[PDB]
């Protein structure tokens, strides 16, 4: 992830911040609330108008934990533990949300360090902020739990010789959903029923076939499959979202008394999990 | 928004066979057992412990309904959900405080009962035209916030 | 998008003191540098091995302009950014094959650039503005999509 010479473009651009810290993470705050309101939500009880007294609180606590951060890098986290369940399980903050922020942090320094805010001290500083978010953002709806593993069994295992048959209709099904994923096979015929996408959607069953014998080892499993994707091809994160949808509808038109609220749950922390897996190695 | 009038009379086709009431507490109740986090908002209802809980819930049914009655209104006014949705849209933002990310998570839940509860009939060119429809509402209810 | 006749103001009157000229050539080479992915669709740039090559590359420079030369138009005519980037639209999609979801990381990298070059000037009202306007521009180039 982090490189030494981007852990060093860290340190320094965050040495330069200095006692101000406190200030740029009040403004960066703000920025945000103006920028994208959604965000205001998490924060109901607030007061947000400008240069208020809370906002310049939790601004300095917000700048303290990114010390913390920059000064155990190596160990992220671990110094964030705290950060981390406070996040995901108390508050309950939306991914999507960590992005906005990181961005109105970028734009506060580059607004403050006109000499330092080089294009690779942007590089380095855009991966650290996004690694501290991957990590108050780790703990969410994750794990595999043993009840689990059995409903993805008594399901996968309930599909077959029809999974061949299933993730072509799955590629299908997204192709004609989600237009914008052909910008990954331009020179297939994705028309229906082509030999491109069936030849295609048995190798996905046929990983997912196997991501199942491997439930508990799919880092180790998917390795090759994760270079492919995330390195080879790099295919943006949202669009295995979408692949995960499409396999649900099709198991679920399928395979009906089936797909009980239970099933249901389980096959999408499963699919979210692989989903990760092939993620991962993107940065 | 921008639907073909055969898209625009393939979703209406399939939706009047669409028992409003039962699949308004089907879609609620899984977004509950599927999305936990988002019980934070339905405390109001009582025990959501077990699915058994959770779709055995008389608050849970009672309140699918009425969430699958707005989406049946929308469905009215397909070409300008905005203003249809427009209080709705305030309601949720102001009173409730919900980030408008997790309309898309009902979006894709409700899709599941419609698959569920259709199989065959609920064609891959069905499901695009329904893709379309559920953006198009959670695009109005995240509308009105400031 | 929607952005009030004081934002729309605010845009403009910045936009004045932009040099696009040379505001173009630093937004592609942070896009190259920043998100090296990326340049996978500008292998015919040439060296794109080391920021300092970047940067410092003549095609790179050239073709900022360019991108930078049609925000100006996106400006220009803000009350209809479909009409105006459905070219582009049709470009993106069907000639170069771009998801979409890297439209966002282009607008990203202008808007710290220009944060860079106005600093304080470059208040938190005046990034809404902008952030606006970039949400509308990627939106625009992502609709004849299909
Ligand atoms: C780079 C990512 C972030 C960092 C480093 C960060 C850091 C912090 C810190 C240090 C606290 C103080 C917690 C305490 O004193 O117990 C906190 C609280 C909180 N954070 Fe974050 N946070 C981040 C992103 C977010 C995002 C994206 C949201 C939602 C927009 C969010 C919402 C909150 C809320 C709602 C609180 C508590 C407010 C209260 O005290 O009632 N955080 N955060
Ligand atoms: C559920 C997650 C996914 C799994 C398990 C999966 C699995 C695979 C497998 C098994 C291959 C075949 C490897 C080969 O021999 O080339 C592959 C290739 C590929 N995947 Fe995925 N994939 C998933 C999601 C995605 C998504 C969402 C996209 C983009 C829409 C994507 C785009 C591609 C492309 C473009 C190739 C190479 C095709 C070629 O060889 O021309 N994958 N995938
Ligand atoms: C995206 C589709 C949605 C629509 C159209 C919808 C519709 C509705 C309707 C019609 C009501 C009843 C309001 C009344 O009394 O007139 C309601 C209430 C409510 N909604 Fe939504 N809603 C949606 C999504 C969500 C989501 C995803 C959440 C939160 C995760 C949410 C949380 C609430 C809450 C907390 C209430 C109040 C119920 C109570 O009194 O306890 N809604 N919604
Ligand atoms: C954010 C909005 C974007 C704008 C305003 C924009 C604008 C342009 C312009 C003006 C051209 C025309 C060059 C010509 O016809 O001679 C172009 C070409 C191109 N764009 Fe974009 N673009 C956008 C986003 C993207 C992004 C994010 C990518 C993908 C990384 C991308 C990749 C390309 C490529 C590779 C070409 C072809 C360049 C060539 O001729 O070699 N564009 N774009
Ligand atoms: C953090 N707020
Ligand atoms: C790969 N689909
Ligand atoms: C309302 N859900
Ligand atoms: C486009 N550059």
């Amino acid at each position: 992830m982090l490189s030494p010479a981007d852990k060093t473009n860290v340190k320094a651009a965050w040495g330069k911040v200095g006692a101000h810290a406190g200030e740029y993470g009040a403004e960066a705050l703000e920025r945000m609330f103006l920028s994208f309101p959604t965000t205001k939500t998490y924060f109901p009880h607030f007061d947000l108008s400008h240069g208020s007294a809370q906002v310049k609180g939790h601004g300095k606590k917000v700048a303290d934990a990114l010390t913390n951060a920059v000064a155990h890098v190596d160990d992220m986290p671990n110094a964030l533990s705290a950060l981390s369940d406070l996040h995901a399980h108390k508050l309950r903050v939306d991914p999507v949300n960590f992005k906005l922020l990181s961005h109105c942090l970028l734009v506060t320094l580059a607004a403050h360090l006109p000499a330092e805010f080089t294009p690779a001290v942007h590089a380095s500083l855009d991966k650290f902020l996004a690694s501290v978010s991957t990590v108050l953002t780790s703990k969410y709806r994750g794990v595999l739990s043993p009840a689990d593993k059995t409903n993805v069994k008594a399901a996968w295992g309930k599909v077959g010789a029809h999974a061949g048959e299933y993730g072509a209709e799955a590629l299908e099904r997204m192709f004609l959903s989600f237009p914008t994923t052909k910008t990954y096979f331009p020179h297939f015929d994705l028309s229906h029923g082509s030999a491109q996408v069936k030849g295609h959607g048995k190798k996905v069953a046929d990983a997912l076939t196997n991501a199942v014998a491997h439930v508990d080892d799919m880092p180790n499993a998917l390795s090759a499959l994760s270079d492919l994707h995330a390195h080879k091809l790099r295919v943006d994160p949202v669009n295995f979202k979408l692949l995960s949808h499409c396999l649900l509808v099709t198991l679920a038109a399928h395979l009906p008394a089936e797909f009980t609220p239970a099933v249901h749950a389980s096959l999408d922390k499963f699919l979210a999990s692989v989903s990760t897996v092939l993620t991962s190695k993107y940065r | 928004m921008h639907l073909t009038p055969e898209e625009k009379s393939a979703v209406t086709a399939l939706w009047g066979k669409v028992n409003v009431d039962e699949v308004g507490g089907e879609a609620l109740g899984r977004l509950l057992v599927v999305y936990p986090w988002t019980q934070r908002f339905f405390e109001s209802f009582g025990d959501l412990s077990t699915p058994d809980a959770v779709m055995g819930n008389p608050k849970v049914k009672a309140h699918g309904k009425k969430v699958l009655g707005a989406f049946s209104d929308g469905l009215a006014h397909l070409d300008n959900l905005k203003g249809t949705f427009a209080t709705l849209s305030e309601l949720h933002c102001d009173k409730l405080h919900v980030d408008p990310e997790n309309f898309r998570l009902l979006g894709k839940v409700l899709v599941c009962v419609l698959a569920h509860h259709f199989g065959k009939e609920f064609t891959p060119p069905v499901q695009a035209a329904y893709q379309k429809v559920v953006a198009g509402v959670a695009n109005a209810l995240a509308h009105k916030y400031h």
